[PDB]
């Protein structure tokens, strides 16, 4: 294969920005990489979204918890890719 | 007359358009710098009873704003209200004085107001060793002020100083110089800072090695920089490296691991060193004595701290020049 | 690199020694302000409509002189070419570029003393200020040129020595004066000054003129024919480059060393001899060093002096010994009664090839930093160092760039410059264009606008924020609202966006009329960010449907609105005013459902409205014929609710 | 057949094979100039010839023997390093 | 010509119509998004049968 | 009706078409503009909507037909204009009567702010000229008119504040801000002078001119980016490009078009975009300000495209570019030329650009809005 992961499509965000953080934010796993957790990403996620504003959010509270969460299926998947290819490279 | 016969304040806008100046004559008088050029007498008027001590101003983010201190037990907060707006002819402006903080017994020793990025407060200190601390509520009265806090300092208080915030960590702090000059108070500089596990400030550090009446203490623009600078202006010009090395998740504003540094003392006024003044990044300095003189600093290749100038208020200055080495 | 104290940075007040008053300054942008305060003494000020006197201190001066901004222009314009280049390359090609943006900046270096000529030329009081600046300006080339020759280049012995001389006489134009001066003599042999523009001629390399005039002089002297044939002779056969694929070194002193011999033989031999012109002449090209400082004004010069010793004595010179040599000419040249100067101070720390203390120099010595910048940026790509730095904080580029980029600031167009030199900064620029946008006093809006394409281009959404915030605040101070709105929007702060809905609300209540109603048509999915604009919004959506006769949708948004319970206590007033048409209805398709609903929220709101003016009381004005229309209203309900429920019953037969 | 291929490739290929050959690693090296005889043993064409003729390649390699005369005068001295000085001078 | 425009229209043909797109709000926002949604598809949906009909056509 | 354009039939000839302005602005885009009528019946000033094509969230939709909302007299005709805010608008008249109008997005209508009906008049004779170019710098406005006088007026002033007198009369083409306090000019034999507004009296401040290649000049904007870069349009179609602040000599001179050129204008959110008219009806799309992304194809000068970063390539030796100033040749200062559309209807004398939102009107009386292609 040769596959890609589907860019990010973000209304409320900066794609730009939220990959600084990204970068700045992954650490080494037990695994042999550094990439941020799952937990830790999402909830820095809601603290910075919540740093900001309020007023009205309140009823597009659902939206941001959808993109959120399909947020965490991309990195996912993006390991769901990943772990394949060292293993690959041992076969 | 008035303003004539001594200054007891001057004050200035952001960014430096307009300045004002207050006097033991208990009148104001307003300055505003044409950006074509000329410093025009735009307003004055009695604010206060006894000698205006201080004015400083809030931001122009939040309007054209005068807070004015004295011997009155007491402090004016003034307001600009524009007469007419909106197009054709501006009417005259008038001050309002939105309300008096009253709340001091003693001289007023200080007035200044917070750094807006977490909010505006503004802060007063007495004579009384006490520093109270209010916020506004209400976004939109400008009478309006809750007193969030007030310290006892158990020190006279004589000059007080705002932790400048640049982090989404850093919680602020103040800094407390006193004008005692008892030959028995070990440290006369104390700090506060917002312990904002209790939510509440908890002393973060008091330094030794002051003995002097304090009179200016200046703070280091926070920037990327963990560490902060101070420097001090008592009777001597004494500067302060102040590393954060780390502190307790939950009692940070209580305890702080600070490596403190003397770094860098200068006797050379040879009198009352009332000031100390920085560049806007914090990175020169400006050093003022009792005996009409001021000395200015640059920190060289090594960071070490130079008079780059003196001149002379009570003689002339020293020459300038672009021919050294 | 050593300790650096001065003194201060403006002109002393003599009126301070006359009066002993205390001094005040204020902090600026790019300048410090100073003034007289009232202080070390009491009484006797000036202030009535002005002050006494306000400086605008600033050790930056130099951009506040003429042609001097023209300097710093196409300076910063061809820094811009220069990175453009400088992240892309490395070797050959960055030697190549170099070398000629080097004299790209020499060559608006002369053109720049040109117009400066033209006005010193034309102003004589301030001719002296031109002849100063002609004068560091000129060293600044000369330098310059030293410094690429011998390192941007770094050529091997040879052209090194011929761009030498070049740089000798673009800087030494004395010969050619001289000349015309002994052209102007009734006698041009009989000339004292003859001789010495030979000299001025034979030095500079001007061998084709000066067998020209020694033609002249054969001519004239018979017995002097021979000498001047033999000098010629000589000058014909000067040794030269030996290049049979690469060239040597080592056949170029042998010849060179074999014309020495031969010049000696003519000499000796009485054709090359006799007389003193002649015999001077031999003595210096062998070389002679009380006969060249005896010719101390010929050259007028050490470095001149060190170049006539290489050319006549070491023609192929090592950086080894060019110390030695320099240090022997700066020994021999002040042997006399002339005092060091600090430009041959610097060029004796140039030949010593110190980075350190060259920088340092020139830091103290030049009043601004494009100079001391340009230089350093070429050096940087000339990679010299050892992963040095200013180790005071940043690099020495970043440390310049802040101190010239902030002199600018001090200017109304000058600003933008700071933004593009730290187009280059990977860390801090961003922090020094946030310290100095707020420093600015904005009051152009246009200017606004290119800083915000500015912060733009690196998304600083927190900058934008606070200044879309200030200038909204003005706009509202100067009543401009509709401009507030925009800055606001910008800003996407919905608590002002409320707020000032509040104006909108409270002005439609004074004068029955939508306001921006244009702006409030269009709006987008902003709505859902903002209640009050959603109140608006809707609002306007009624007004519509129901002037179009859409009553279903019309409950559909009021129920929708009032189980959303919104607007203020004074407009609830207007949500329980909406009501009537849904009265006036005549026909009815709604739902017996529909009906409960609708009048559940209708007394709902009635009881919160009797509460929110006070938990147990109501104390509005408007309330009490208010409230009569209260029960007449209810009453044509209750009648149209026996009308709508028969309608329904009968609707199931 | 195959020097048609080369050919064909041209410019690029062949820039990749000098620029390998100059500056790259020391078994590397070895592989090239033995790949480089035994194509030019069977060359009629001599289109490598003329390009690294224009390119001026055989300038800086002729430069850099200048660099050889002062390792190899390193070498002569007592304890001489790594053989691998001599094996560069000798490809 | 023929077969190709045969081509073009089953291949538009087969292509689902536009989609209004709404699923049971439970807040007011949310018939508000859906407005905007119908906005779209009222004018996606428009463009597209138009040039849809103009092809069978 | 739009393609990748609305189009707007108003069968008034267009003068002026302005974003009362909405780029950069709000989070919403330009949907609000101003129209100056000339050579119609009622030489008028018109404020004017124009909403988004399709359907979007609660913007009511619609295909097209942006619609007047008020219209007012201006007596004369309706040459040269500036929003000096979003609420006011200056305007000149052929009566001599310059006009800011304080107009309301609130109640749609214009009240006159401010009329001078009396100003710039040529100093030697006091000949009254009609006022050729308009800048607005708030709070300051720079005028200049046929009589080769300049005057500054504030939005508030009655009288003429400043006036910068002249004894030699001078028909201009076009005006730019230098500085704040410092104003340029094209004329119409190809002469850019300058004028300190601190200044007063007779006789040009300083007068420079195109050489080698001469021709007139008919229109000059600073550079957003560089203010003291200076471009002006000519008669031929020839593009100077000027890093001029106190300047004589053009160090660029591009033989580029061979129409006449109206306007030329830097995108404001995007200034290495510029966008090009000509008398043909012919326009261009411009992207580069000192490099090149776009081609250029009847442009002069020396160079194409950009080197990348990152060195993989022979050991070669490249060299700097040469001295412009050395030279009065066609050289560096490429801003490139793409025709993205040959004439196609009457002649096009106005183009602006605000944001990524272009509008142009033409003879035809009709106006076109273009959105994409450049952003």
């Amino acid at each position: 294969s040769n596959e890609i992961p589907e860019p990010l499509q973000l209304d409320f965000f900066d794609r730009s920005q939220i990959e600084q953080v990204i970068a700045n934010c992954e650490h080494k796993n037990r695994r042999g990489q550094t990439v941020c957790n799952v937990k830790l990403l999402h909830r820095v996620l809601v603290a910075e979204v919540n740093a900001l504003q309020g007023m009205a959010a309140i009823g597009q509270r659902p939206l941001l918890m959808e993109e959120i969460n399909t947020i965490l299926q991309y990195v996912v998947e993006r390991n769901k890719l990943l772990q394949c290819l060292h293993a690959k490279r041992h076969a | 007359a008035d303003h004539k016969d001594l200054i007891h304040d001057v004050s200035f806008d952001f960014h430096g358009r307009r300045m004002a100046t207050c006097s033991s004559d208990q009148s104001v008088k307003v300055w505003d710098k044409s950006e074509n050029g000329n410093w025009h007498c735009t307003a004055s008027w009695k604010t206060h009873s006894g000698s205006v001590w201080r004015v400083t101003w809030a931001h122009p983010e939040f309007g054209q704003v005068l807070a004015s201190c004295s011997f009155d037990r007491t402090a004016a907060v003034w307001e600009e209200i524009v007469g007419e707006s909106n197009d054709k002819l501006r009417g005259q402006s008038h001050w309002v004085k939105r309300t008096t903080l009253v709340d001091s017994r003693t001289s007023v020793t200080d007035v200044k107001f917070a750094p807006k990025h977490m909010g505006l407060m503004l802060a007063t200190c007495s004579a009384d060793g006490v520093v109270r601390i209010y916020e506004a509520p209400d976004v939109m009265n400008l009478s309006q002020w809750s007193l969030q806090h007030e310290i006892s300092c158990k020190l006279s208080c004589s000059c007080i100083s705002w932790n400048p915030s640049s982090s989404r960590a850093h919680s602020p702090m103040i800094a407390v110089g006193s004008d005692d000059s008892s030959p028995n108070i070990m440290g006369k500089v104390q700090i506060y800072e917002y312990n904002e596990n209790t939510r509440k400030y908890a002393k973060a550090e008091t330094l030794m090695s002051v003995s002097d009446p304090v009179h200016d203490i200046a703070f280091a623009p926070n920037l990327g920089r963990s560490f902060h600078i101070l420097a001090v202006a008592t009777k001597d010009v004494r500067i302060f490296t102040m590393k954060p090395l780390r502190k307790e998740l939950s009692s940070s504003g209580g305890v702080t691991k600070f490596e403190i540094h003397t770094v860098a003392q200068f006797d050379n006024h040879n009198s009352q060193v009332w000031r100390v003044s920085w560049n806007i990044t914090g990175t020169v300095l400006a050093s003022s004595g009792d005996d009409g003189t001021v000395r200015l600093w640059k920190a060289n290749y090594m960071d070490n701290w130079k008079c780059i100038g003196v001149l002379k208020g009570d003689g002339n200055p020293v020459g300038n020049s672009y021919q050294g080495f | 690199m050593e300790e650096l104290d001065v003194d201060p940075a403006e002109t002393p007040i003599p009126g301070l020694g006359q009066q002993n008053r205390h001094i005040g300054f204020s902090w600026g942008p790019g300048d410090l302000l100073l003034y007289e305060t009232l202080y070390q003494k009491q009484g006797n000020s000036e202030t009535a409509a002005r002050c006494p006197f306000m400086y605008l201190v600033r050790s930056d001066e130099d951009i506040y002189s003429p042609v001097l901004r023209k300097l710093f222009n196409e300076s910063h314009s061809i820094f811009v070419g220069l990175q453009k280049s400088a992240e892309e390359a490395s070797g050959k090609s960055r030697k190549a570029q170099l070398v000629q943006v080097s004299r790209n900046y020499r060559s608006v270096l002369r053109a720049c003393m040109e117009e400066m000529h033209t006005l010193s030329e034309s102003t004589r009081e301030t001719a002296q200020k031109y002849i100063s600046q002609i004068s560091i300006l000129s060293a600044m080339e000369l330098s310059w040129n030293l410094c690429e020759i011998l390192f941007i280049e770094s050529a091997p012995a040879g052209p090194l020595l011929i761009l030498l001389l070049e740089w000798v006489r673009l800087h030494v134009c004395e010969v050619d004066n001289i000349v015309q001066d002994v052209l102007r003599s009734e006698k041009p042999t009989e000339h004292e000054k003859f001789w010495d523009g030979v000299t001025g001629y034979v030095l500079q390399g001007r061998m084709n003129e000066a067998r020209q005039l020694l033609a002249k002089e054969a001519s004239t002297s018979a017995s002097a024919r021979s000498m001047c044939r033999v000098l010629d002779d000589l000058l014909k056969k000067m040794p030269m480059l030996h290049t049979g694929g690469t060239q040597t070194l080592t056949e170029f002193e042998l010849k060179w060393q074999h014309w020495r011999e031969e010049c000696e033989r003519h000499l000796q031999n009485g054709t090359f001899s006799s007389n003193v012109h002649m015999e001077a002449v031999c003595r210096v090209l062998l070389g002679d060093e009380e006969v060249l400082l005896e010719k101390r004004d010929l050259m007028t010069t050490w470095y001149h002096f060190l170049v006539s010793r290489l050319l006549f004595k070491h023609p192929t010179v090592k950086p080894t010994e060019l110390h030695f040599y320099a240090q022997s000419s700066l020994d021999m040249f002040l042997a006399g009664d002339s005092c060091p100067e600090p430009l041959d101070n610097i060029l004796l720390a140039a030949f010593e090839f110190d980075i350190h203390q060259v920088i340092k120099e020139f830091s103290i010595v030049s009043s601004n930093w494009w100079f001391v910048a340009h230089l350093t940026d070429l050096l940087d790509h000339c990679q010299l160092f050892q992963a040095h730095n200013l180790y005071f904080g940043a690099n020495m580029r970043e440390f310049l760039l802040l101190d010239y980029a902030s002199g600018l600031f001090s200017h109304h167009s000058l600003w933008q410059l700071g933004v593009d030199y730290f187009d280059y900064c990977p860390n801090l620029g961003r922090e020094y264009l946030k310290l100095h946008m707020e420093r600015i006093p904005l009051s152009t809006e246009k200017k606004a606008l290119k800083a915000l394409r500015i912060c733009e281009q690196r998304q600083m959404t927190e900058q934008v924020r606070s200044i879309c915030k200030t200038m909204a605040m003005q706009s509202l101070c100067n009543r401009r609202l509709g401009s507030a709105l925009s800055w606001s929007i910008r800003a996407k702060d919905a608590a002002f966006a409320t707020l000032i809905s509040d104006r909108f609300l409270k002005e439609y209540c004074e004068r029955g009329n939508f306001t921006d109603l244009d702006l409030i048509d269009n709006l987008g999915s902003a709505m859902l960010l903002s209640d009050r604009l959603t109140f608006l919004g809707k609002y306007r959506e009624f007004h519509r449907m129901y002037s179009q006769e859409q009553f279903s949708e019309a409950a559909s948004l009021l129920l929708s609105l009032m189980t959303a319970r919104i607007a203020p206590c004074s407009f609830w007033l207007t949500l329980l005013l909406d009501a009537l048409p849904l009265l006036e209805q005549k026909q009815v398709i709604f739902s017996a459902e529909q009906t409960y609903e609708l009048m559940r929220c209708l007394e709902d709101r009635m009881a919160a409205k009797l509460e929110s003016t006070s938990p147990d009381e109501i104390q509005k004005q408007d309330s009490s014929i208010d409230n009569t229309k209260v029960e007449m209203l209810r009453l044509a309900l209750a009648r149209n609710l026996a009308r709508a429920i028969v309608t329904e019953g009968a609707l199931q037969e | 057949d195959n020097l048609s291929i080369f050919e064909s490739y041209g410019t690029a290929l062949m820039e990749v094979v000098c620029r390998d050959a100059c500056d790259g690693h020391d078994i590397g090296r070895m592989l090239a100039l033995a790949l480089l005889d035994r194509i030019v043993s069977v060359d009629r064409q001599q289109q490598w010839l003329l390009y690294l003729s224009n390119s001026g390649y055989l300038k800086v390699l002729v430069d850099s023997l200048a660099e050889d005369d002062v390792v190899l005068r390193n070498l002569l001295t007592p304890q001489p390093p790594l053989l691998k000085a001599l094996y560069i001078y000798e490809s | 010509e023929s077969h190709e425009a045969f081509n073009e229209w089953f291949k538009h043909i087969n292509s689902p119509p536009q989609k209004p797109t709404l699923v049971g709000q439970a807040s007011f926002t949310e018939k508000v998004a859906h407005e905007h949604k119908e906005k779209k598809y009222e004018m996606d949906f428009g463009i597209w049968k138009g040039h849809l009909d103009a092809l069978t056509s | 009706m739009a393609d990748k354009f609305a189009a707007k039939f108003v069968s008034h000839k267009i003068s002026r078409t302005r974003w009362r302005p909405v780029s950069a602005s709000s989070l919403q885009q330009p949907d609000v503009f101003a129209t100056g009528s000339w050579d119609n019946e009622e030489n008028k000033v018109c404020v004017w909507a124009t909403s988004d094509f399709g359907a979007t969230s609660l913007d009511e939709e619609y295909q097209g037909d942006p619609k007047q909302l008020c219209d007012i007299k201006h007596p004369g005709d309706v040459m040269d204009m500036q929003f000096l805010d979003k609420e006011r608008i200056v305007t000149g008249s052929s009566t001599g009567t310059v006009t800011i109008f304080r107009h309301h997005e609130n109640n749609q209508t214009l009240s006159v702010n401010q009329r001078w009906e009396q100003a710039h008049y040529h100093v030697g004779s006091n000949m009254r000229a009609p006022c050729t170019a308009i800048v607005c710098s708030s709070p300051e406005i720079v005028s200049v008119g046929e009589d080769g006088r300049i005057n500054c007026f504030r939005a508030e002033s009655r009288d003429v504040l400043r006036t910068i007198d002249d004894a030699d009369s001078s028909t201009m083409h076009g005006v730019t801000f230098l500085r704040t306090t410092e104003i340029l000019t094209v004329n119409s034999v190809g002469q850019l002078k300058l004028w300190d507004l601190r200044k007063q009296g007779n006789d040009p401040t300083q007068i420079f001119s195109v050489t080698g290649e001469r021709v007139p000049l008919h229109c000059v904007d600073r550079h957003p980016n560089q203010q003291h870069v200076v471009a002006t349009g000519g008669q031929d179609g020839m593009l100077c490009i000027w890093d001029v602040r106190h300047g004589k000599m053009p160090m660029s001179l591009l033989n580029a078009h061979e129409a006449e050129m109206w306007e030329v204008h830097f995108h404001p959110s995007n200034p290495d975009h510029l966008f090009t008219c000509s008398e043909d009806g012919s326009l261009w799309h411009w992207d580069a300000s000192a490099d090149s992304e776009k081609p250029t194809f009847l442009l002069g000068g020396r160079s194409t495209f950009n080197i990348s970063r990152s060195s993989i390539a022979p050991p070669n030796a490249n060299q700097s570019l040469a001295c412009a100033w050395l030279s009065t040749d066609p050289t560096k200062g490429q801003l490139e030329i793409t025709n993205l559309l040959p004439s196609s209807t009457l002649s096009v004398n106005s183009l602006d650009v605000l944001g990524q939102n272009l509008v142009c009107g033409t003879d035809a009386e009709a106006i076109y809005v273009t959105r994409r292609l450049f952003s």
